[PDB]
């Protein structure tokens, strides 16, 4: 991991991406409340599996122990589940692309209406910043690292290390685009600015996630890890 | 512990 | 409009130059600490409110907008501010100069363990990296002001933060520190925010769920339901 | 809202 150089790094992350999934949805069924929010639940049920054997290809977090893999993952797994869903949803304005079969708008939303204008916002965000698959691959490997470490003697000055890296990588990439010095700074805090807001709606729809304890196996498993 | 489990396999 | 002519160091100056006092408070119980921390945070949010005004950027916006950021990021930035006076009191948390308490002395109330280690994880942190106070009133003015931004212009806003990000790397050059070691340093600092806001929302959600309290307090929590 | 009230003050 710490030996990889930028170019290593993005091609590592690019390829470790999942697919992206389908939902079980039929059109000849006009959504209700519990309807669509079994959809969602089936879907990002299904999502997590591809999640787990994605981070066991993000570079350094094979190296952590079985117990700080748990930890970081039950933190951060809705964050990443919601900021690869916004960035589905980028090139679909006032859309939300859950899958490709199921794109709501905010009329729609809500079949929770906050919480769908915020993943909206924060996708024309990406749209207005023109944000790049290389950027979205490098932000999404730093929630994961960055969201649990300071939940923890102990290694996490490794955690540091690589999240360092993934700095670099995304400088290295605005540098390549031919931004200049000031703007290569300010485009990256633009950046992980978006982070905190993706906290917040990770938060908040946690907050509704154990507010109607809807429920698979998996879930349930990260539904008490905020509990 | 399903993801522990899952982490392994 | 004003913050936008300034330079970094006029930047600087102006934030260190608007922060808010360090009030003090007046064994426990459950009630008993957290009477004297809502105490404290009601006579902190009239202070906060006067510092906002004085932070470069923010007269311009609109009187609602203005109610928007403050009720969005206001346990943010009184976090950060307990962190930030718990630096120099290592495992301990320094809500007044006559009010130090550590994780023993923390809980009585409900849970409020975890999220004071969380306080105390992010008061190690700082101190690790040797936060300094130029840089400190840098994050808490971004937090005020990125907190809000995506839950409403073009703005401004974002020309505002660029700016202190332009400020954040000035400091960060003028201590010597590599090309390299300014964007790392830079994000160190930014993904600390997301653990901030997320103190924010556990500390919240506590809050809905009870202490008197007072109207003030009341409506800066009714805006996060 | 209070929080009106100490913006203009
Ligand atoms: C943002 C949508 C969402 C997801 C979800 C996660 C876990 C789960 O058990 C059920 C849904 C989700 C699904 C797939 C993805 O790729 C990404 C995220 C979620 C998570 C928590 C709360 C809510 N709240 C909502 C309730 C009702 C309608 C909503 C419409 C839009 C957005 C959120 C809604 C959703
Ligand atoms: C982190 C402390 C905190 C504050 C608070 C905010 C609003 C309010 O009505 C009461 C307390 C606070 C006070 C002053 C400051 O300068 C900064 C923050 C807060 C916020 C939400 C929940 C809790 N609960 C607790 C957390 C940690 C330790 C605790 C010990 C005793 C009682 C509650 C605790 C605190």
């Amino acid at each position: 991991a710490l030996s990889l150089t930028a170019d290593q790094m993005v091609s590592a992350l690019l390829d470790a991406e999942p697919p992206i999934l389908y939902s079980e949805y039929d059109p000849t069924r006009p959504f209700s409340e519990a309807s669509m929010m079994g959809l969602l639940t089936n879907l990002a049920d299904r999502e997590l599996v591809h999640m787990i054997n994605w981070a066991k290809r993000v570079p350094g977090f094979v190296d952590l122990t079985l117990h700080d893999q748990v930890h970081l993952l039950e933190c951060a797994w809705l964050e990443i589940l919601m900021i690869g869903l916004v960035w589905r949803s980028m090139e679909h304005p006032g859309k939300l692309l859950f899958a490709p079969n199921l794109l709501l708008d905010r009329n729609q939303g809500k079949c929770m209406v906050e919480i769908f204008d915020m993943l909206l916002a924060t996708s024309s965000r990406f749209r207005m910043m023109n944000l790049q698959g290389e950027e979205f691959v490098c932000l999404k490997s730093i929630i994961l690292l960055n969201s649990g470490v300071y939940t923890f003697l102990e290694e996490k000055d490794h955690i540091h290390r690589v999240l360092d890296k993934i700095t670099d990588t995304l400088i290295h990439l605005m540098a390549k685009a031919g931004l200049t010095l000031q703007q290569q700074h300010q485009r990256l805090a633009q950046l992980l600015l978006i982070l905190s807001h993706i906290r917040h709606m990770s938060n908040k729809g946690m907050e509704h996630l154990y507010s109607m304890k809807p429920l698979s196996d998996l879930l349930l498993e990260m539904l008490d890890a905020h509990r | 512990k399903i993801l522990h489990r899952l982490l392994q396999d």
